């Protein structure tokens, strides 16, 4: 109840004191606590429906419309698709459904709650800022009274924000291992890296910071060692290739974090 | 020793420099092709030009096929198609074409496959600046330029103005004998357009009086003309040419703090191609399209490690 | 006196990517200029200095007002009427309006507002190497070179 009315801090309270997310969200307790307007709702999450009582077979086909390209929701996969249609009827991260949940009915301090606990943090606030993104764009389009774009948006820039000082702060402990936050394979937002996830909202102080900048020019590089690299001994190099074969290189302590081929 | 051939050739500083030096040795081609006299049958330095325009065209087609109005938004693919396409234009007029042959080589179709293929030059020195858009300091210039010449258009509309009303009464009192013809609209922005930029005409000023190019020009009425170019000169010159460099002087610092933001935004999009094109430049791609991700690699220790340090750096936040 | 000439040579280092940009776009005016009005060429090395020469005295006040219009009447080089010279005032009028409104400038704007921060650096530059000019001269001996 405390979820579907909209009360944060009984949520607060309440898995504070003995409730565990696991076990508690079913799959019923999905499509319930997405078809209920007994409190707060979001009048345009029917208009992104309209692509297609509410499943989550339908939630997903919105969550891979609002995230393009290729990304692939858990709830349109094979194995989802077999629990469903009917102990397994969990899930495995509870928190993922209901940050997801939380955006989609634009419910902000709900979702900078359930943001706020849970593990893969700084991917979490980059799906929210994707999220509540594009649908800041499906509603500029097509709505006439309070479109609610100027409130999507700064709500996305409200994520988008935390995903930044999240990287910010990360990368003034160990910067070899917050260049290795930004890469690597996610595993529950459909195999996305971390960076990819944040170039696909246009999310400029994120791969304008000095991590993504950092990461890039440890790309450009490659295998080779532009620390002590001659600029020109590439030049030279490329015009006489008996002189690639001594001049510098990195070994595979330096090649840890960047991501290759 | 034979994986520091791999290792060195497919980093993206050398494919990227293996790419500027043939793009440089293309133009530096293309320039002699077009500077030097145009024959009947092409030259050695044109089919190395024609080959380079074409395994580029074939290059750009992978790049669009491995979604076509995402590639039509940075500045420097809508350049390219015009590039491309009126450079076969160009090649169908030059080289499809009949003779007529004689000591002067001017055929009407040959002339304009050339002048299609002299204002084509144009196309690939702006492509030059997609490659001087890569290093630190001098790609926000780049993204300024561009950011700024779609700033400044209002007051270009009305220095354009300023120079029709001054362009239009200057002929129609010097030349009051006139058929309608299409060059009352070339002398009408003519004469007035090169005074923003130094030619004052001094000796067509005063027509009446001696020491005066333009004599035959006295009819009555002629005596206003330079009153009309002087307060034409003060107001462009004084005002709307001082008056632009005012306003680039003052949008310059939050068009820097952007742009900057824009560059390093879009480096991300430069590098991720270059993890992705194949190791050779385009007159040395026959060989990689005829033959045919960039993911992370962590251990199970590692991510692990890396996992709690995610933790703690939140929990630090 | 100090610290403007320990400025400038800090802004000419400076300004070095905005004369890079003026140079691509004088070449892509010299070029087809050249390539438009004289078609009948044999390779030599004055082709260079056409290239460069004529487009690079545009920015300084030389607009080359009688060799615009190259087929009109009350024009110098009137041997030059090919087809295809009634290309060149266009050519112009974008090299001219991109150089001089843009680039020269943008020029202005980058001295402008890059000049506070390079007075406060070149200052300061000036006065530590007021250290290692006075102590020459307590080793110089008391003659000029010659004497
Ligand atoms: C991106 C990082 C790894 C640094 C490498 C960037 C390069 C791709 C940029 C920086 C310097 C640029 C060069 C700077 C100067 C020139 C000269 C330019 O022509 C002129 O300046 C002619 C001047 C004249 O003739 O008046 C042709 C492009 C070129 C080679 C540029 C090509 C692209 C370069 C090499
Ligand atoms: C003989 C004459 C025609 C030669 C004149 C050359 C111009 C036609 C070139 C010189 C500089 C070029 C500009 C250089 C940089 C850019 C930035 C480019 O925009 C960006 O890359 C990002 C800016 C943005 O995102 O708006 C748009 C094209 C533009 C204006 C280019 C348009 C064509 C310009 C004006
Ligand atoms: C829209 C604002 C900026 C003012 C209107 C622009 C006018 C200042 C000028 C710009 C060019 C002028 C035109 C310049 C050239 C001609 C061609 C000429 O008409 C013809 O050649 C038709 C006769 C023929 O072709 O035999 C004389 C008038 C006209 C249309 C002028 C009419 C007024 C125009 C459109
Ligand atoms: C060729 C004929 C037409 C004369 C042209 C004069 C130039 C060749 C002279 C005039 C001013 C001279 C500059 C005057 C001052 C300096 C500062 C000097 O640097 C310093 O003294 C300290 C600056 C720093 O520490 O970076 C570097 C040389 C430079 C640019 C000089 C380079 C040569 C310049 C441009
Ligand atoms: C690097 C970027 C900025 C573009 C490349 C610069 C090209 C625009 C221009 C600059 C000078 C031009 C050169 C100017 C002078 C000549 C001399 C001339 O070649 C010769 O003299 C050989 C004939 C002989 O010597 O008998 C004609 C081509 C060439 C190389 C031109 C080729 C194209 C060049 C290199």
């Amino acid at each position: 109840d405390a979820l579907v009315m909209d009360r944060v801090s009984f949520v607060k309270l309440l898995i504070e004191n003995g409730v565990s997310m696991h076990k508690f969200l079913t799959i019923p307790r999905l499509e319930e606590l997405y078809n209920t307007k007994q409190g707060p709702t979001n009048p345009m999450l029917f208009h992104l429906i309209r692509d297609v009582k509410i499943t989550l077979i339908d939630i997903g086909l919105v969550i891979e419309y609002l995230m393009g390209g290729t990304y692939r929701c858990t709830y349109t996969r094979k194995r989802f698709r077999l629990i469903y249609n009917s102990e397994t009827k969990r899930f495995p991260y509870p928190l993922n459904e209901l940050l997801i949940w939380a955006c989609l009915m634009k419910r902000q301090v709900m979702a900078r709650f359930l943001w706020q606990h849970g593990e893969e943090s700084m991917a979490k606030a980059l799906v929210a800022c994707k999220i509540y993104r594009s649908m800041a764009y499906e509603a500029k389009q097509s709505d006439l009274v309070d479109d609610t774009s100027e409130e999507l948006k700064q709500y996305s820039n409200d994520f988008g924000q935390l995903a930044v000082e999240l990287l910010e702060q990360s990368f003034r402990q160990d910067e070899t291992m917050a260049m290795k936050l930004l890469t690597y394979e996610l595993k529950n937002w459909s195999n996305s890296t971390c960076l990819k996830l944040a170039v696909s909202s246009r999310l400029r102080p994120f791969v304008a910071h000095t991590c993504t900048q950092m990461l890039l020019s440890d790309m450009w590089m490659g295998r080779l060692n532009m620390r002590k690299n001659s600029w020109y001994k590439v030049i030279l190099s490329i015009l006489v290739p008996p002189a690639i074969l001594m001049l510098e290189y990195k070994t595979k302590a330096e090649m840890s974090h960047i991501p290759q081929s | 020793i034979t994986r520091k051939f791999y290792a060195f050739y497919h980093a993206p500083i050398v494919k990227f420099w293996f790419n500027t030096l043939a793009y440089l040795g293309f133009l530096m081609l293309y320039t002699f092709v077009v500077l030097v006299k145009m024959e009947q049958l092409p030259s050695v330095q044109e089919w190395i030009v024609i080959a380079y325009i074409f395994t580029y065209a074939i290059e750009k087609v992978r790049e669009v096929f491995m979604k076509i109005k995402v590639w039509f938004s940075d500045y420097f693919n809508v350049s390219d198609t015009i590039a491309i396409i009126s450079f076969f234009v160009g090649f169908g007029l030059r080289f499809g074409a009949k003779w007529n042959y004689i000591n002067a080589y001017d055929n009407h179709v040959f002339v304009a496959g050339r002048l299609i293929y002299c204002l084509n030059i144009i196309f690939w020195y702006v492509r030059l600046l997609d490659f001087l858009a890569v290093n630190q300091q001098a790609g926000p210039y780049v993204m300024m330029i561009g950011k700024m010449v779609a700033n400044m258009f209002y007051i270009v509309v009305i220095m354009a103005l300023v120079l029709l009303s001054f362009g239009v009464p200057r002929k129609a009192i010097l030349y009051p004998h006139e058929e309608p013809s299409w060059s009352l609209a070339k002398d009408i922005v003519f004469h007035p357009y090169w005074m923003i930029f130094g030619e004052v005409y001094a000796y067509e000023i005063d027509v009446c009086a001696n020491d005066s190019t333009l004599p035959t020009i006295c009819g009555p009425g002629t005596w206003l003309t330079p009153f009309l170019q002087a307060v034409y000169l003060f107001v462009q010159y004084i005002i709307m040419v001082n008056l632009l460099i005012a306003f680039f002087n003052n949008v310059y610092l939050q068009v820097k703090a952007i742009s900057n933001i824009v560059w390093k935004y879009q480096r991300y999009h430069f590098i991720m191609a270059y993890h992705e094109k194949p190791v050779l430049p385009p007159p040395l791609i026959i060989l990689s399209h005829i033959v045919s991700g960039p993911k992370l690699f962590l251990t199970e220790e590692d991510q692990k490690k890396l996992h709690d340090f995610e933790e703690q750096c939140v929990e630090m936040y």
